[PDB]
RNA sequence: UGUAGUAUGCGGUCCUUGCGGC
């Protein structure tokens, strides 16, 4: 009762429809997802090319998830050799490697622009979910920022009154008028700490003697800035991408669906009173389920002690801060 | 010695000035158009040009395979998102199918056919060149939109 | 952009570039104003043996209207902006 | 060669070459991803082999690839059995349906050339295990693959004041896709220094040192080193 | 970084589903949205019809599209079980049987915890108050407004001062008043918002809200619907409530239980105005009662007005005691 | 090293101004920098742009040979014909590096004497 | 002519009840 169309060129739409009808066997998940996106028309006169409308061509959500995971599993041998080479690359450097399972659902790259409006970070060649190293480095840096703000908030605020005044003036300039309201909350401390770590690293020389307790170890501010680097000095810790272990993909699914059902969406966007006359607009998106095991590795360029400190910081961040998208809802959390 | 860069810049300036003048009051329309313009190249590189055009048409609540750019009015939509999507689709398809004009240096890769219907039954090389031209014109349009149009 | 810029969208393009490359909007506005003023006065070496343009540039006049009446306005403005950028680069390298 | 602080003393004894692409990773419907090549690529490889033969005065290796002439239409390819669709003499390379042109000598010779250049181990996997995942496509098609199938990575900067992307904190970067092959020539002559040690006296003493020190190693190319980008396995070979 | 933990027990089976409709499981996002709704409901008493101030304070607390949420909510430990359970007020159209419809749902009890973490005391207190109001006067998941989402706080652990649990009917009676006054005090002290006081809210809120209690049971297994036939003599507390509700002679509505003061999808086969009547199960001193919450908003739905006092007649039909006010 | 027939299909002739603009602006402008290992960033004042003539460019040169100098030259190359013949033989299909940047694989060209 | 790594610093984030009624 649904009409499927394909905006790809002719002589290829037939093969795309064969792939989506399971008549043929596709092997690359990113290929079928992106380059062969179907446009589904329901009783409503509109070819909505969204996962909510894309799933309508299957029997149910379970069938869609099973099809996606079978397509993912069809490249298991290639992913296995790729992971073996990746582990060899890890061991080539003096990299410390640790494995972590997903405590809750994880979704990285949800904000990427795509036809589905809700994308997911999939490896181009093999079509498996992965965490880019940039995300890990950023989450570690932000966890360090949060720890510093929570512990040494008033101290750094007093030491850098000029910087906090500059930040308050900037906020007043952009955030409405707010001439001097500018509450000195934890968020302002985090902002000025980030500003110090990004544009005012040299002025952070005095603070470098400070130490903050992470997990069981103690990390200095100088250690953190050496690990991450500045505009004038390169970081010393190499953060590699994280990939799931190939073994677990054989038995449990590595990709599932999740739903967002925004009732009162006009209230949030347009300003209508919430009430209850606000029929929802469900939107589905892919996410790797909880329990999937990922392998992380951090290497060093100058000192292995910095690598160990960065590994501890990243473990703490993944345990508490969380990586990926919708981290405010407990998504993308890892457990030992 | 008439570089296509001049035609690209002139067309982008004309279209962005047109949307700025026609909807100077609608700041949200300007913001939506700017966001769609600066996000379109990512969609084109990800899912292809035909998929991007079909996505715009779907956001316009219009059927595919039976709609061309000449038969759509961007101002005939109530919603700001629909307004911006229609304007972007019209501008991109107009550049692809006619260029800056018949007498200009660039007359569009497609003679006068609808770019989506052109993509449907053409070779991969033709759609690749069309994608490259669309990327360039979208880059210029995003530049000019960031220049003049207000930010959402 | 020196080989492609035209008179109509010079100001908006340079405004975009300033906003993109300025940390502060005031810096971008100041750069736009100073560039718009400075690039007006630059002697050009046209292919044709014409010195009226340079005479108009030297005095300080309705030179914009003269270029609007002129038939080689695009080449003149392109040469003017390229020469002003060359002067800016030379002066900056002199400073450093 | 000598460091930047002093260059008139002597010249470098080595001369690297541009890393010309040899195989490109392109997604496929069957054979999850494929290694793609173009007639200009193999022609440039033959020219490089000719230059090597001229340098070494060894004509025997000159005609190794000289038995491979190809010509393909824009909708034809010579692909391995893995990529070929079952029950249909067609292949799909990430956006295109290409009819499978029938030819075996060219792909066999290319596989043999790769085996001779890089041994029997093709960077962690046997070379014979990928002989069925190689496709030779038209020149325009290969150019389109190299221009549009490259990785496009979007990155943002998250400001701690709000937890959202900062003002203009987002940017896109172009990356060569993973599992790609780039070949380069490293020519060596007599060292230009004076009073050299006996262990590096002649050119061959540099050849063997470079080969042993840069075989199956790992290097970082380009930017984004700190975030695990640009890491490449390097293998050194000789004829 | 003040944090609070709430260990909750599912008194009645909970129909919370994710993308896969056939599978029922507890979602943090749904809980967060429901706390958003309940915070709006409580704050409507102070903010009245001034929707702008309520929107601004909600965006300040729970976050918006220009700021990350100031409170993060996670589900840590899930000692829960999933089974089959009949739908609250849905009957299968099978020939002869005409029994209920049983969907997959979280089993009763199903101990699990919710952790709310923030960096400021006031916003965490607001989130905790919203959550406790939700748990005490509201359900979660599918068919929450028909007695299928009642939760009791098995345990609480907060570093910020909060409101104690009740022991009797009167305690739950004036908890509405003390929660509202504390929310108003926080709003006035922190954000200085006033919004004056115009009239009753257009949305569901505490400006016009009533809470009633009915029945009494000592066994949890004798509360939720058990009988597959309405005419059977063996009816549990919720089964008896449903039987009384379906009786035409109960209330004075012209269409009976098929009126329009309840949820929109009744006869018209259109609209989605949720039922202001919300049914739940309240536990007090190991005694189970049916709690009824009504939000008599000024406008039932834009384009439709329904009489309100008629529903109170149903409260007179069963003689439910008005806990509040 | 390539069949001349395939070249015929990809030969274009343009106007004089078009060719001048092509030869002026279609060359390879490559930006290079110098990185110091002490800090891992680009050295101050170490960024510069170099222009390179594109690969696969056909160029032609004229070599003018006269009467060999009378210095008791051998009869093998006594005449001008012999010396031009030996030059063509010894330089045909040769490979040689021109210009700077020889250490980074730039300047290698192939010479085919006209016979 | 020789010597010379477009490199370092940056989280695709923020916002949303799988519901409404029998």
């Amino acid at each position: 009762n649904v009409v499927v169309k394909y905006p790809v060129n002719s002589e290829l739409a037939n093969y795309a429809e064969k792939f989506w009808k399971k008549e043929l066997a596709i092997y690359n998940l990113s290929l079928i997802l992106n380059k062969m996106t179907p446009f589904v028309k329901r009783r409503s006169e509109s070819y909505k090319s969204s996962l909510s409308a894309v799933k309508e061509i299957f029997k149910n959500v379970d069938d869609f998830q099973n099809f996606l995971n079978s397509v993912l599993r069809r490249s298991l041998d290639e992913y296995r050799v790729f992971f073996e080479n990746y582990e060899r690359l890890f061991n080539s450097f003096s990299s410390k490697i640790f494995s972590m399972r997903t405590k809750s659902r994880l979704v990285v790259g949800l904000g990427d622009e795509s036809v589905y409006e809700t994308s997911i970070r999939l490896h181009r060649n093999y079509g498996v979910p992965y965490i880019p190293g940039s995300a890990l480095k950023g989450v570690a840096k932000h966890y360090a920022f949060s720890i510093l703000a929570r512990e040494n908030g008033d101290e750094i605020l007093r030491i850098y009154e000029s910087v906090k005044e500059d930040l308050k003036a900037r906020i007043a300039k952009r955030d409405k008028i707010k001439k001097n309201d500018v509450p000195e909350d934890y968020y302002l401390t985090a902002a000025v700490i980030q500003e110090l770590f990004e544009k005012k690293f040299d002025e952070l020389g005095a603070i470098r003697n400070t130490r903050v307790e992470i997990g069981d170890t103690v990390i200095s501010v100088g250690d953190i800035v050496k690990i991450f680097g500045t505009q004038k000095e390169e970081g010393s810790v190499i953060f590699f991408d994280a990939f799931p272990t190939p073994e677990q993909l054989k038995d449990k699914p590595n990709l599932e669906l999740d739903i967002m059902n925004p009732h009162y969406q006009p209230y949030y966007q347009h300003g209508e009173p919430p009430g209850d006359w606000h029929s929802p607009n469900p939107i589905f998106f892919l996410t790797v389920p909880a329990g999937v095991e990922f392998t992380f590795a951090v290497a060093s360029r100058d000192l292995d002690d910095l690598a160990e400190k960065a590994e501890k910081l990243l473990k703490e961040a993944l345990k508490k801060f969380g990586v990926g998208a919708k981290t405010s809802l407990g998504y993308g959390r890892f457990d030992a | 010695i008439r570089e296509i860069e001049q035609e690209r810049a002139s067309f982008a300036f004309k279209v962005v000035s047109d949307i700025k003048d026609k909807y100077s009051q609608n700041k949200k329309v300007q913001g939506k158009y700017s966001s769609y313009a600066e996000k379109a190249p990512t969609i084109i590189l990800n899912n292809g040009l035909g998929a991007t055009l079909a996505f715009f048409l779907s956001k316009l609540e219009k059927p595919i395979d039976d709609v061309d750019y000449k038969s759509i009015n961007p101002e005939s939509f109530g919603n700001a998102e629909n307004i911006a999507y229609a304007f972007l689709y019209k501008h991109l398809s107009t550049w692809l199918a006619e260029g800056n004009g018949k007498d200009s240096a660039f007359s569009g890769l497609t003679n006068g056919e609808d770019p989506l219907k052109y993509i449907m039954e053409k070779t991969a090389i033709d759609v690749a060149i069309s994608t490259e031209e669309a990327l360039s014109i979208l880059n210029w349009i995003k530049k000019f939109a960031k220049a003049m149009l207000e930010e959402e | 952009f020196a080989d492609v810029i035209s008179k109509e969208f010079l100001h908006q393009l340079v405004k975009y570039e300033a906003v993109r490359h300025s940390i502060d909007k005031n810096l971008a506005e100041e750069f736009q104003s100073v560039f718009a003023r400075g690039h007006q006065g630059v002697r050009v070496e046209l292919e044709g043996n014409d010195e009226e343009i340079n005479k108009y540039i030297s005095d300080g006049a309705n030179l914009e209207t003269f270029l609007d009446k002129y038939e080689k306005a695009v080449d003149v403005i392109r040469k003017q902006v390229r020469g002003f950028l060359n002067l800016v680069k030379i002066l900056y390298e002199s400073i450093r | 060669g000598p460091a930047t602080d002093g260059a008139s003393e002597h010249a470098g004894a080595v001369s690297v070459g541009d890393a010309k692409i040899l195989l490109f990773p392109v997604r496929s419907a069957k054979g999850v991803f494929a290694f793609v090549t173009s007639p200009i690529v193999i022609q440039r490889l033959k020219e490089d082999f000719e230059l090597v033969s001229e340098i070494e005065n060894d004509i025997e290796l000159k005609q190794i690839l000289s038995r491979f002439k190809v010509e393909l239409s824009n909708n034809e390819t010579i692909a391995g059995n893995a990529l070929i669709l079952n029950g249909e003499n067609k292949v799909i390379l990430e956006d295109i349906v290409l009819k499978v042109k029938s030819d075996s000598n060219v792909i066999e010779n290319l596989v043999e050339v790769l085996k001779t250049l890089f041994g029997d181990n093709f960077f962690g996997k046997p070379i014979e295990s990928i002989k069925e995942r190689i496709a030779i496509v038209s020149d325009d098609v290969f150019k389109s693959f190299t221009r549009f199938s490259t990785e496009i990575v979007a990155r943002v900067r998250i400001d701690a004041e709000k937890g959202t992307v900062a003002r203009g904190g987002l940017w896109y970067e172009e990356f060569l896709p993973s599992d790609t092959l780039m070949y380069s020539l490293i020519a060596v002559g007599s060292p230009k220094k004076e009073n050299l040690p006996k262990e590096v006296d002649n050119t061959q003493k540099i050849v063997n040192v470079l080969k042993v020190t840069f075989n199956n190693a790992f290097l970082q190319i380009g930017g984004d080193e700190t975030v695990g980008k640009g890491f490449v396995k390097v293998r050194a070979g000789v004829l | 970084m003040y944090s609070a933990t709430f260990t909750l027990e599912a008194i009645t089976p909970v129909f919370m589903r994710g993308a896969n409709q056939s599978k029922a499981e507890i979602r943090a996002a749904s809980i967060k949205g429901l706390m958003r709704w309940w915070f709006r409901a409580l704050s409507g008493s102070y903010f009245g019809n001034d929707v702008e101030g309520l929107r601004r304070v909600e965006e300040y607390v729970f976050g918006s599209t220009k700021r990350e949420s100031r409170v993060v909510v996670e589900v840590v430990k899930e000692h829960v079980e999933e089974r089959f359970c009949p739908l609250p007020m849905v009957w299968k159209k099978k020939k002869g049987v005409t029994t209920r419809v049983s969907q997959r749902a979280i089993a009763p009890g199903s101990k699990f915890t919710l952790l709310l973490t923030s960096d400021d005391e006031e916003v965490l207190k607001l989130a905790c108050y919203s959550l406790i109001g939700l748990v005490y006067f509201g359900g979660i998941g599918f068919r929450c407004s028909r007695g299928a989402g009642s939760l009791k706080i098995s345990s609480l652990k907060s570093d910020v001062q909060l409101i104690d649990l009740p022991k009797n009917k009167n305690q739950l009676g004036q908890m509405v008043n003390d929660l509202t006054v504390e929310i108003a005090k926080i709003l006035k002290k922190t954000f200085l918002c006033d919004h004056e006081n115009k009239n009753c809210t257009s949305y569901s809120s505490f400006w016009c809200f009533y809470l009633f209690l009915w029945g009494e049971k000592a066994e949890l297994e004798e509360v939720y619907y058990r009988s597959n036939n309405l005419e059977n003599e063996r009816l549990t507390l919720l089964d008896l409530f449903e039987k009384e509700f379906k009786n035409k002679n109960n209330h004075l509505s012209n269409y009976g239980y098929r009126d329009f003061v309840f949820g929109l999808p009744r006869g018209t086969k259109k609209d989605r105005r949720a039922s202001p009547i919300k049914v739940g199960i309240t536990e007090l001193s190991e005694k189970y009662h049916v709690r009824v919450s009504v939000f008599k908003t000024k406008i039932f739905k834009p384009g439709m007005n329904v009489k309100w006092d008629n529903i109170f007649v149903f409260l007179e039909n069963i003689g439910a005691e008005r806990i509040y006010p």
